[PDB]
C-alpha cells in the first residue's frame, strides 16, 4: 500500500534491489536504506492504528 | 552490421592488459548515461549516431570490444568496472 515504493517487490526487502536500497551502494548505503524502510514502517504502523 | 564512422585521430588512450586479455578506459558518468539513453529507445551506441557530443569515446569503446574480448569499462558515478558483455546491452545498472 502506502509503504510500498512503487517498484519493490511488495512484501519483502532485498538489498540486492535497487529500487528497493533507494540506488544504494555497498554496505552502509544499503543498511541505511533499511533504516529509512522500517521507519517508514513505524510510520505506516502510526496512520494505521491511529 | 555497419561500421562505426571514424571522427579524425586523437582517439583517447587504452590501456592493453595482456592478464586476461582485457584493457582499461575511463569514460565517467556522461559517457554511460549517453550509452544507457541511446539503448533506451531503440537506437544502438555502437555505430549509431556518428555526431553525438561524445561519439568518439564510444567509437573508441567500440575499437575497444572488438580487439579486446573482456574490456573492463570504469564510469565515474560509481566507478564500476563494467565487463564487454555486461556493456553489449547498453544498460549498466539502473534507470530508464
Amino acid at each position: 500500500g502506502m509503504t510500498l515504493t512503487p517498484g519493490s517487490k511488495a512484501g519483502v526487502f532485498d538489498f540486492q534491489d535497487p529500487i528497493d536500497i533507494r540506488g544504494a551502494r555497498w554496505a552502509g548505503e544499503s543498511f541505511k536504506a533499511l533504516l529509512f524502510q522500517i521507519d517508514k514502517e513505524a510510520v505506516e504502523i502510526a496512520r494505521q492504528t491511529g | 552490421a555497419k561500421v562505426a564512422p571514424e571522427p579524425e585521430g586523437e582517439l583517447p588512450y587504452v590501456h592493453p592488459l595482456p592478464h586476461r586479455s582485457s584493457a582499461y578506459i575511463w569514460c565517467g558518468w556522461w559517457v554511460m548515461d549517453e550509452i544507457q539513453k541511446m539503448t533506451e529507445e531503440g537506437k544502438d551506441w555502437k555505430t549509431d549516431d556518428p555526431d553525438s557530443k561524445y561519439y568518439l569515446h564510444r567509437y573508441t569503446l567500440q575499437k575497444m570490444m572488438k580487439d579486446y574480448p573482456e574490456v573492463d569499462v570504469q564510469e565515474s558515478r560509481n566507478g564500476y568496472i563494467i565487463h564487454k558483455t555486461a556493456l553489449e546491452t547498453g544498460i549498466i545498472y539502473t534507470y530508464p
